[PDB]
RNA sequence: UGCUGACAUGAGUAACGAAAAAAAGGUAUAAACCUUUUCACCUAAAACAUAAGGUUUAACUAUAAAAGUACGGCCCCUAAUUAAAUUAAAUAUAAAUAUAUUUAAGAUGGGAUAAUCUAUAUUAAUAUUUAUCUUAAAAUAUAUAAUUAUAUUAUAUAUUAUAUAUUUAUAUAAUAUAAACUAAUAAAGAUCAGGAAAAUUAAUGUAUACCGUAAUGUAGACCGACUCAGGUAUGUAAGUAGAGAAUAUGAAGGUGAAUUAGAUAAUUAAAGGGAAGGAACUCGGCAAAGAUAGCUCAUAAGUUAGUCAAUAAAGAGUAAUAAGAACAAAGUUGUACAACUGUUUACU
RNA sequence: AUAUAUUUAUUAAUAUAUUAUCUAUAUUAGUUUAUAUUUUAAUUAUUAUCAUAGUAGAU
């Protein structure tokens, strides 16, 4: 239940590092994209290429945003009196900040 | 039956018994409250 | 999650930073029972009615000459 | 002991003129909490009616506390006849109910949204119900009079809360009318002594 | 003859068509007042017809009322009041908690409208312009809560 | 509880064709209302008025008082013990009460800044 | 019930069925047998049913004929209590019932 | 900052006791003010008392 | 089993706290945030109103709007009770103090008026607990005033038509569902016999103070060291079903979560089914299984006479015959001990 | 009912598409249901969810 004693530098290593099953592999199947001549998995499409395909087909397929009359045709200092501004919360600030906690894809290396 | 729930919050009850002007009516309370000045205390009673 | 920027359990509140601190601390307005009524320093200015209403007494009311 | 008073029913044209409490017109309350506005037969109300109109309620349209402070009135529309004045209370009602229930889908697209796509608020206070009932009041009397002397007239709170006399209020058919778009005198408290300027309003037009 | 707060509103009535108070004048005559009012911007909720006031803590309605017709020349008709409450405050943990005081807002309603003017540009009010302190704390607390390698973390 | 043995219950006893009551409203809302998008109001009815005692509060009309706007310290003094002592009391009265306009202007301003 | 099996009382039909006269009865103040310690002295004593104190006349001062009105069920003694009433005076009050 | 602070003077004992802080303890106070300060604004002269 | 600090080991191991998720888009930044649609879960709640509590957590600083009527406090009044208070000498007492009496405080309670809206000030003058039956009345049908069977039976409002003051008032007549529920009324059964305390006319008044109001509240926002399957007061709690607040469903509302994706060995947990046998198991039928109406009938020995035994066991009617929702309902007996309903070692 | 087309002399008739089957008032306070009035406010085929895999018979 309990270990008699404390493990040693070497025992603790050799569990670790030892056997390959623990070890991590080099990725050999990585192999050019034929859309974009850069390195993608095998077997596995492109997350570049399939992205602007994605990207073109929202520009493309775009419900188009509901815009109502009466507010679009506020005057400026109408609008002004009757949305007036307001401090946000902290919570409201953080979340806001997207880029702070919110990860874009990175582009891979273009194969030789 | 579990336990450690033992405090029971009541704003009006603390005010009865724990609150300075509780300590100063009685004689027991003012030497308290005496005894808590002396040691440096900032807050003497809730 | 509570705030999605705190994916894994750091020691972080649900609200504020601190459960704890100093209880004794004065009473406000919003504070205590229904009973509990502070006040601040504001209404000295008529009388209490014996129904539970109010009768102002204008010669006690303050006037900024 | 009498348990009804002149508010705890709906009351047609017939018993408007047997009882002649107030003239042909309909009352129009702000909600100073949310926004919400609160249509009504009589210069007060109950929590009937506060039930009648708030049916469907949720987090963005809550049931309003019934707390008499943050009502206050918005508009007091007087009409031609009685049954005239019943008619365009029925219609108000029947709008709210397709805003709440019926074309509600259709409301929510018509309002106005803030960012998180949500209907636009400060507080708890949502500016959106208030034009929207105005907008309706502005409808019911239209259809009123398609339906369909005295000169109709509504008096309002604040000349602000017109939308535009340009782009709404000129229809062919209220210029035909003589509709006076007249507002209450503010010379005195008129959340507090509120119920007297409605009476004095009431009695002027008679 | 009538009622009392038809008594009431000829009473108001009266007072404005002289040019006097609108309201009954107290007896306890306050030469020099010390007490200061903020007019604060409108909030969503409320019209074109009304101003809202943070005022004393011990600032009553009716004074309040007093104040607006005697020092400014206002009369507010309707006047409502807010006593916020006060939430609890600590420069850091290490220090002894205590609440924000407990702030007065009095709303009025009046027979004239009023809007503010508008809020200047970035480029023309040098203090109205909260990039500055914005970005001096945003520096603060990068400096302060900087440990380690974020150290070399190039700044914000 | 419903059980295979519980027989239908019978249906309720209708009030004849005859005997019932004609309702006291006939007339209901029209069919052919419809949801017309919301009337925002505008400033454009209001008329506000140019010396609105409440402009009492700013100074010039500004929302806030640039550097160049307030009054510079080297050329502004507080009133001395002295001067003060010989002026009238309703003269001082009068600059007291000038004094708290101008910090009720300035509290003002102070608090949004 | 079980209980039941073992409960007797004795009936009084000539016994009175309604409430006391207010004006001679006290509140009756419990005390769980605690003297002004609050400390359990008389050990035993304690939740029984609400109850008033009647005002019955021991002493017998007043003198004159008084004629005997009802007769009641007393619930803190167990003798009957009468309510006389006296003939030319017309003033009320309890007495212990013969 | 949205503060309300400025309005009263709430607080006040724990306000007196970190504007007089003691003189020995004035390195440790300034240390964490020079680091927040940045380059532009910060002085090498000690800021003396009034 | 030294004290304090720092850092190891177990170990990148267990665990991530009852849980239903999917796609598209915000955004070529999202398992976790927002929106839309789909799907599900709670639904006499995981809903909607509130009480208490609390680092304001809120839809937020441009912040929770009250003269009063199905608005609370404050105020008046007092209960339980409390009081360095109160009375040459109230009484007692090593001091502290204690007692009795006064006065003052003290809500968990009582408190005038009100939409046909309402006016609270000042001065003067003399109600434990339970029940709404039977009878009687008239009404509706069958038979030949009287019988039989069936509901109805005190109050709550609009309409119409009359008679009196003069379209506003008063009274009368007639018209008009069922089932729950409310308040107010009346009469009244039982012993366990049911709070306390604070006047009326007239004249003159009344410019209506202060505080509470967010959100959370069977909970991530309180008490449990934690965003803890624990503890936490009250009122509404769509319909369909039913004796019902049981049980099923779920209109609306709210929610689908600081862990995910896969795989589903051994093994564990919590479930479902099982041939032939049927307690052979085991200390012991522990556990599991077992309900051939729940309504209406009927129901023994014994016995303290109490359908106590009884909700008797078996059994009948209605329903169903191959079965085909949930929930209520789980035998009979002998002996020892204790009359019985209760109480007990909060955590063996 | 709206929108889009075709015929007809904006109207009516036809075709296609989309949305809808609500609502309000009476029956003495409230709630529900019922009927009447009001309104355009529908009844057949086939699915799904939930109730221990809802239960049961096979597999
Ligand atoms: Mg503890
Ligand atoms: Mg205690
Ligand atoms: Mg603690
Ligand atoms: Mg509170
Ligand atoms: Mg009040
Ligand atoms: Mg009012
Ligand atoms: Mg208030
Ligand atoms: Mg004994
Ligand atoms: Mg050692
Ligand atoms: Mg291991
Ligand atoms: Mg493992
Ligand atoms: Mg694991
Ligand atoms: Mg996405
Ligand atoms: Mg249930
Ligand atoms: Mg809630
Ligand atoms: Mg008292
Ligand atoms: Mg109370
Ligand atoms: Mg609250
Ligand atoms: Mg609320
Ligand atoms: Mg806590
Ligand atoms: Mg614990
Ligand atoms: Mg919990
Ligand atoms: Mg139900
Ligand atoms: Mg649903
Ligand atoms: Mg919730
Ligand atoms: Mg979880
Ligand atoms: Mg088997
Ligand atoms: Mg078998
Ligand atoms: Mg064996
Ligand atoms: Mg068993
Ligand atoms: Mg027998
Ligand atoms: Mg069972
Ligand atoms: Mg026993
Ligand atoms: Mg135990
Ligand atoms: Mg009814
Ligand atoms: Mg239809
Ligand atoms: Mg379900
Ligand atoms: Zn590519």
């Amino acid at each position: 239940a309990v270990p008699k004693k404390k493990v040693s530098h070497q025992k603790k290593r050799q569990k670790l590092y030892g056997p390959g099953k623990k070890q991590l592999k080099m990725i050999h199947h990585l192999n050019k994209c034929p859309s974009c001549g850069h390195y993608k998995r095998a077997n596995t499409l492109c997350m570049y290429c399939v992205g602007q395909i994605s990207h073109i087909w929202k520009t493309h397929t775009a419900k188009e945003e509901i815009k109502p009359r009466q507010e679009e045709e506020l005057s400026e200092l109408d609008q002004r009196v009757l949305y007036p501004g307001r401090r946000d919360t902290k919570y409201t600030k953080d979340l806001k900040d997207k880029d702070n906690y919110l990860e874009r894809r990175v582009r891979t290396l273009k194969k030789d | 039956k579990s336990r450690g729930n033992t405090y029971q919050p009541s704003t009006l009850k603390r005010k009865r018994t724990f609150g300075f002007l509780a300590r100063a009516k009685s004689k027991q309370g003012s030497k308290i409250l005496k005894r808590r000045k002396l040691k440096g205390r900032w807050f003497l009673s809730h | 999650l509570t705030r999605p920027w705190k994916k894994y359990r750091d020691g972080e509140l649900f609200y504020g930073l601190s459960k704890v601190g100093n209880k004794r601390v004065p009473l406000t307005t919003k504070q205590g029972n229904k009973t509990m009524y502070k006040g601040t320093r504001a209404s000295g200015i008529g009388r209490h009615t014996k129904f539970g209403g109010y009768v102002i007494n204008w010669k006690k009311v303050r006037t900024y000459v | 002991m009498k348990v009804n008073h002149s508010i705890s029913r709906f009351r047609p044209a017939s018993w408007f003129e047997k009882t002649k409490i107030i003239p042909p017109q309909v009352y129009i309350f702000r909600n100073l909490e949310y926004g919400q506005v609160l249509y009504s037969q009589f210069p007060n109300f109950s929590q009937t009616q506060v039930d009648k109109l708030f049916v469907r309620p949720n987090w963005s349209n809550r049931k309003p506390s019934l707390r008499r402070d943050i009502w206050k009135c918005m508009c007091v529309v007087n009409l031609q006849n009685y049954k005239q004045s019943v008619h365009l209370y029925q219609n108000l009602c029947r709008l709210r109910y397709l805003r709440d229930v019926a074309q509600r889908k259709e409301s929510d697209k018509l309002r106005k949204k803030d960012s998180n796509g949500h209907v636009w608020y400060s507080g708890q206070y949502r500016p959106t119900y208030c034009q929207e009932a105005v907008a309706d009041l502005r409808e019911s009397l239209l259809k009123v009079f398609e339906n369909a002397a005295k000169k109709p007239s509504i008096y309002w709170e604040d000349p602000w809360r017109m939308g535009d006399k340009d782009k709404h209020w000129n229809y062919d058919v209220f210029n035909a009318l003589g509709l006076e778009h007249k507002l209450i005198q503010r010379v005195g408290n008129i959340a507090r002594e509120e119920s007297v300027i409605l009476k004095e309003l009431a009695k002027l037009e008679s | 003859d009538i009622n009392v707060s038809e008594k009431i509103y000829k009473w108001t009535k009266a007072g404005i068509e002289q040019g006097k108070e609108h309201f009954k004048v107290g007896g306890n005559k306050v030469y020099f007042p010390k007490a200061r009012i903020i007019l604060l911007r409108p909030n969503a909720k409320h019209t074109p017809y009304q101003a809202k006031f943070i005022v004393p803590k011990s600032f009553n309605k009716l004074d309040l009322r007093d104040y607006l017709y005697h020092i400014y020349g206002l009369r507010a008709m309707n006047i409502t009041t807010q006593l916020l409450h006060g939430k609890f405050n600590r420069m850091n943990l290490q220090t002894t908690r205590f609440r924000e005081p407990q702030i007065k807002k009095m709303t009025i309603e009046m027979e004239e409208p009023f809007i503010w003017p508008e809020e200047p540009r970035p480029d023309e009010n040098s203090f109205w312009d909260s990039t500055t302190p914005d970005n001096m704390e945003k520096y603060r607390e990068e400096r302060l809560n900087c440990l380690g390698s974020d150290a070399n973390k190039p700044g914000t | 509880a419903r059980t295979k043995f519980t027989k239908p219950k019978p249906k309720q006893p209708v009030l004849p064709k005859d005997k019932i009551r004609p309702p006291t409203q006939l007339t209901h809302h029209s069919n052919n209302l419809r949801i017309t998008e919301p009337i925002p109001p505008t400033t454009s009815n209001l008329r506000c008025p140019d010396d609105h005692p409440l402009w009492q509060f700013f100074s010039n009309k500004k929302f806030i008082r640039s550097a160049d706007d307030l009054p510079p310290s080297s050329h502004i003094r507080p009133w001395s013990i002295p001067e003060l002592r010989h002026k009238s009391f309703n003269d001082l009265h009068s600059l007291w009460y000038n004094c708290l306009r101008e910090q009720n202007v300035l509290a003002r301003e102070n608090h949004l800044l | 019930s079980p209980g039941l099996r073992w409960y007797r009382s004795p009936i009084y039909p000539y016994l009175y069925k309604g409430r006391p006269v207010r004006a001679l009865t006290v509140v009756r103040k419990k005390h769980g047998g605690r003297n002004n310690s609050g400390k359990i002295t008389v050990r035993h004593q304690g939740g029984g049913h609400r109850n008033r104190t009647r005002l019955i006349d021991f002493n017998r001062w007043e003198g004159g004929a008084q004629t005997v009105q009802r007769i009641e069920y007393d619930p803190g003694r167990s003798s009957h209590i009468a309510l006389l009433k006296h003939n030319t005076t017309g003033e009320l009050s309890y007495i212990i019932a013969c | 900052s949205g503060s309300y602070q400025h309005l009263s003077n709430v607080g006040s004992r724990v306000m007196k006791r970190l504007g007089n802080r003691p003189k020995n303890f004035l390195p440790h106070s300034e240390k964490f003010i020079k680091k927040s300060t940045p380059e532009f604004m910060k002085s090498d002269l000690k800021e003396v008392d009034e």
